[PDB]
């Protein structure tokens, strides 16, 4: 009848105090002071990097129980999160060195092909320029500059003629995400790509990675069409189109919303569906399917895409680049 | 002409404890400080007939 | 009771035990409810029943020698505890007394 | 109102709210009260959920039973001892005749 | 991290409408832009829905989805304060809608344009000559059903324009205009003339159907034929002992398993994309609910 | 039946208790009242050598 | 607390001078209860009780 | 935040039963409630999948879509320990599932009910008289082919069970037994007999597929005919050619205007529900996998 088995005062006094403080918001600005160490607390971004020393690592806050590094040691950890910040999940691949052209845009999207041989150590990854060559001024001048001997690629895909015939080639490809860091080796390159997270460069002097897609491929969906809403997020899409000439890859950007975008794709592809689905080729079993779309992520609307030149071998290519990309891949949807 | 409040009354909660309750007549209470570690606990009897 | 279980738990002994279980269930349930009709002697009948309850329980506890609870008057180790609803508490208070 | 070929037996189950009397002998068990803890979960944009946690453990002291309880008094009859019969058409919804 | 929107009124609202707005406290409405200070014109669903115009529901769904959603928090003479529903934040949400469909932990909620009643949804602000139209939220099972009633009306009313007789108009109003929920019948306003977006939506639905009929597996059709005659189901009650003429004609060809397998494969691929056509809006997954307090936990 | 699961006949310094535990033994062992119990008769009653 | 709230709660009866009133009281088990009848006050005014 | 659910039990576990559950120590289990201290009756699918009850696929999918998943971590006497699943959280999972499928990194894992026998999913706990059942976790590409193949096997098995000359069972077993993906071959054996209709699992589920497939042509032609307008989708004309000649000639007038509306509703409702299933809604994405460790980093 004395005190209790699980005393409230003992637990509330110490354990509760650490969990209580939430992340600070809406600090008021004083014109007279105009700056304090208090405002630094609100602004500070608390980046996660270190010097490889026992004393510095503790200072850095890298060894934090939760997923995000938090400083102060035991005093830290009360942010409840970092603006719903999730670290980038990374993906490691082991490639042949003749497959991937070491010169790169350091952020270009990567497409992995599922080889059909079991227990295989190495995997195939294709860049947009590389993929164009396999499919068969402009890309054709730049894509061949990067990749010579198209057979070296076609070896990686021994069913390319049979899949496009049955319209199955799209579902064997899975989008992976923008390229981050590259290790060059004469025999097997080691490529690390970010899947499902805010794209961030792992270089120790920090740099801003911005995904690039060639302008010949990039189609602006919203611009092409025609008070109004303006939503924060605008998304990037891919479409694999089985055309009479051969399969093709195009990128779309729009912020309308999903149920609309499917509709937009059909009207956009209406002239090509006719020609391809026209008198020249008769309907046949298993050849009915036309295309497929997948979502690659969300890019802030009204930021836009600056157009920059890709310079290699003393010749350029017009490129569009997306800033602040947050990678979030979807599956493939058949359109027709 | 006005309208008046007439008072504010709130109850006070009463607090009860196990060792205060007479039920505790049965149990014998040991504060094992670290229960989480105990995989299993045993008691053994031996009787001579 | 040990008288019914001296020789052991044979089939016939189990049969007799189940028969007695049935008869007790049918006849002696709700003793508090039965006292009201018991009429004159409810005070003593209820002490009989409560004492039957204290006796059926086994107190051969390894911690029987240790002294934990004693009464407000010296000694008298408190044997056990009854726990009831408030209705039964007022009822027993009246029935038994001080 | 003709007697069919068969007879019937009917089975009903009934419920009675009763007040019980529990007895327990001294030093019958032993409790091991662990350390209490506090946890934080589900930080919505409105509120934060905290949790309180407690661990316990118990054994018996002797060999034979050390407690008992019995129905002392019936406070209510809840079922109503009705003739309400079950609907086999609602129990077996799929089975049906041929027509 | 900070979700706060204040809507500044040009002029004081009248003491009557300030009463009506307070009754809407805690109801989702869409805002145009994601900024700290928003004008009342972007507020609400009013700009797309006008009392003069015939309601085009398909158009409304598109506008609602693209707008940022916010929860009403505070109503004052000068300003309205609302917190915004970002994709990653858990919110406490209240079911205070006057048609009052009960909720459960079961389904995700669905925000819908105000089908049940125009006037019931709008609060007029004659002080600033703007009308504020609150959309409706419903459990997705009931919402999916409602959308189906709307589209089937546009295609039938197109046929029921045939002016062929009275019987056609009555039957369509039955089974389409009314939603039946336990103990009540809640009518759905049906536009006299079908809106263009809806027709243009079914044209997309129609394309899938044309491709799909060829892909149907023969074995499935054959089973139904013998199924309806030998055995009875609640599911088969549409088909009486009578057998549809079309199945008999299609079913004549001999079965092949390699064919149906290839047929079922491609059709399944097509069915998945349809799931994109149907939702037509934003959903809120509900993970908890409290019947006494009418407060769920959305996401 | 399920004779002994955690019974251990190692020699221990046994505490002597005055409470009479010898009132429900062959009756409880016969039908069964204990999860794990062991009966040691005759010579096996001794303490086992360490 | 219940104690520091005691003065302000009794904004009335506190310091009302006490005089003895005349009415029969009965001990109802553990309670002490009074008992009265107002029939006379209603009778000498020729009214129904 | 803290994700940790501790399940306590009523009676001690047998020495044997621990070994069966040590086997499945890192694997996914659906969880009734989200609170940290919980009973055993809430962590399995035996509630959905009883021995007494007849298993239903649609009932078991509806359950998995709205439930909270959890992963075991420590199995000790007291009460098993699991970690709650949360969006935006990385997890490390092992693939201890009684029928075996290979796992490849950067793919999509999918949670589908256990279609195989009880014993491949369950671990009976006789000490507390409950049987816990684990949902089969599968790579999506294979799960889109197991479901599709086993669905056909029920259709063809019931055909020959009614009309004996309409199929050859050896063709059924040959084209449906083996499943190939990424160079592997996993041979799955379907149940030998559905038994009386409305019994033996998946047979009830197909009815939704079959009934839809028979209504699709009659419903589709009517939908396309009414959709005709001066201003309509340009491809719509091209796809009328796609329809088979047999279906194109049907007479819509043959059915009363009433029944046509009832068929469209049953056909439209079924398609929407069916479409959501083939999505295989609960999904996990994997970033790394190692065959020696059997550990897949997912989220």
């Amino acid at each position: 009848m004395k005190v209790q088995g699980s005393v409230d005062r003992r637990r509330l006094q110490r354990r509760i105090a650490g969990l209580l403080p939430p992340p600070a918001r809406r600090l008021n600005i004083s014109r007279g002071s105009e700056f304090t160490r208090d405002v630094r607390g609100l602004v500070e971004e608390h980046a996660q990097a270190s010097s490889l020393s026992a004393a510095a690592v503790w200072r850095a806050g890298l060894l934090a129980p939760g997923e995000v590094a938090v400083a102060g040691g035991g005093s830290g950890g009360g942010s409840f999160s970092w603006s719903g910040w999730r670290p980038p999940v990374f993906g490691d691949f082991l490639i042949h060195a003749s497959s991937f052209n070491n010169a790169e845009a350091t952020g270009t999207p990567l497409f992995q092909f599922k080889q059909s041989d079991p227990f295989s150590g190495v995997d195939a990854v294709f860049t947009p320029l590389s993929l164009f060559i396999l499919m068969n001024g402009g890309l054709t001048r730049m894509a061949n500059l990067l990749y010579d001997s198209p057979a070296t690629l076609a070896d990686l895909v021994p069913d390319f003629g049979r899949l496009v015939a049955d319209r199955r080639f799209h579902n064997f490809i899975t989008p992976v995400g923008p390229l981050v860091e590259n290790i060059k080796s004469t025999y097997l390159n080691k490529i690390t790509t970010v899947v499902h997270g805010p794209v961030v460069s792992k270089a120790i002097p920090r740099s801003t990675v911005k995904v690039t897609v060639p302008q010949e491929a990039f189609v602006d969906l919203d611009a092409w069409l025609s008070l109004q809403p303006c939503p924060a997020d605008a998304r990037l899409y891919v479409a694999l189109t089985y055309e009479e000439a051969g399969p093709r890859f195009t990128f779309f950007q729009s912020s309308r919303g999903h149920c609309q975008i499917m509709n937009i794709l059909r009207i956009y592809y209406s002239p090509s569906i006719m020609h391809r689905y026209a008198v020249v080729q008769p309907l046949h079993i298993e050849e009915l399917t036309f295309g497929a779309v997948a979502c690659l992520g969300t890019f802030s609307a009204t930021d836009g895409w600056r157009r920059s030149a890709f310079n290699y071998r003393g010749s350029s290519l017009p490129v569009v680049e997306i800033d602040s990309f947050y990678s979030n891949v979807s599956d493939w949807e058949v359109i027709l | 002409k006005f309208e008046v409040l007439l008072g504010v009354y709130t109850n006070a909660i009463q607090y009860v404890r196990f060792l205060e309750t007479a039920l505790a007549v049965s149990c014998v209470n040991t504060e094992f400080k670290d229960l989480s570690r105990m995989t299993d606990g045993k008691i053994q009897f031996r009787i001579s007939v | 009771d040990p008288t019914f279980t001296e020789r052991g738990f044979s089939k016939t002994v189990k049969s007799d035990l189940i028969a007695m279980f049935k008869r007790h269930l049918l006849e002696h349930s709700f003793f508090l409810d039965r006292a009201e009709n018991m009429g004159s002697g409810f005070s003593q009948y209820v002490r009989s029943r409560l004492s039957e309850m204290v006796a059926a329980v086994s107190g051969e506890s390894v911690l029987k020698g240790v002294s934990t609870y004693t009464t407000a008057k010296g000694g008298e180790p408190v044997g056990g505890v009854f726990i009831v609803t408030d209705n039964v508490l007022r009822q027993l208070l009246t029935f038994l007394g001080e | 109102k003709i007697h069919p070929g068969v007879a019937m037996t009917v089975v009903r189950t009934d419920e009675i709210l009763s007040e019980n009397i529990l007895f327990s002998s001294r030093a019958s068990t032993s409790m091991f009260i662990g350390t209490p803890n506090v946890s934080r979960r589900e930080a919505r944009v409105d509120a934060v959920t905290f949790e309180v946690h407690h661990e316990m453990a118990s054994i018996d002291t002797g060999l034979s039973y050390s407690s008992t309880m019995t129905p002392a008094r019936v406070a209510a009859i809840t079922t109503d001892m009705g003739i309400h019969t079950q609907d086999f058409f609602s129990v077996f919804p799929a089975e049906a005749f041929g027509n | 991290m900070d979700l706060k929107v204040v809507v500044s009124l040009s002029s004081r609202l009248y003491t009557d409408e300030i009463a009506k707005m307070q009754q809407r406290i805690g109801c989702i409405l869409p805002l145009a832009s994601t900024h700290g200070t928003q004008n009342v014109q972007g507020l609400g669903l009013g700009q797309v829905y006008s009392l003069e115009t015939v309601p085009d529901y398909v158009s409304m769904y598109n506008y609602l989805s693209d707008c940022t959603l916010a929860v009403l928090d505070e109503v004052s003479v000068d300003s309205l304060i609302l917190t915004k529903i970002v994709p990653g934040q858990t919110y406490a949400i209240k079911n205070k809608y006057q048609p009052f469909f009960q909720w459960h932990g079961t389904g995700s909620l669905s925000v819908m344009p105000p089908v049940f009643g125009r006037e019931h949804a709008t609060v007029k602000l004659e002080s600033n000559d703007v009308d504020i139209v609150f959309p409706m939220v419903l459990p997705t099972p009931i919402a999916e059903e409602v959308l189906q009633k709307i589209l089937l009306f546009n295609v039938y009313s197109r046929v029921v324009m045939q002016a062929p007789g009275n019987a056609d108009m009555l039957d369509v109003h039955m089974h389409l205009g009314s939603v039946s929920y336990l103990g009540h019948h809640y009518e759905l306003a049906l536009p006299e003339v079908p809106g263009p977006l809806g027709l243009a939506l079914l044209d997309n639905l129609s394309l899938y159907f044309c491709i799909m009929v060829t892909l149907l597996p023969r074995a499935s059709m054959r089973l139904v034929r013998g199924l309806i005659r030998h055995e009875h189901h609640d599911l088969l009650n549409l088909f009486q002992e009578m057998v549809p003429d079309e199945i008999a004609r299609i079913d004549l060809d001999d079965l092949s398993v390699a064919d149906d397998l290839s047929r079922m494969r491609v059709m399944m691929t097509y069915l998945q994309s349809l799931a994109s056509l149907f939702n037509l809006g934003p959903r809120l997954a509900t993970a908890a609910y409290s019947q006494e307090t009418l407060t769920a936990t959305c996401w | 039946m399920a004779s002994n699961e955690g019974v251990e006949n190692r020699p221990f310094p046994y505490l002597t208790v005055d409470a009479d535990l010898l009132s429900n033994l062959r009756q409880s062992a016969a039908e069964g009242l204990f999860h794990s119990f062991d009966l040691l008769v005759g010579k096996d009653a001794r303490e086992a050598g360490i | 607390s219940t104690k520091s709230d005691l003065p302000a709660v009794a904004a009335g009866v506190e310091d009302q001078p006490r005089v003895p009133i005349s009415a029969a009281v009965i001990k109802l088990g553990n309670h002490a209860v009074a008992v009265e009848s107002l029939q006379k006050m209603y009778n000498d005014t020729q009214s129904p009780y």
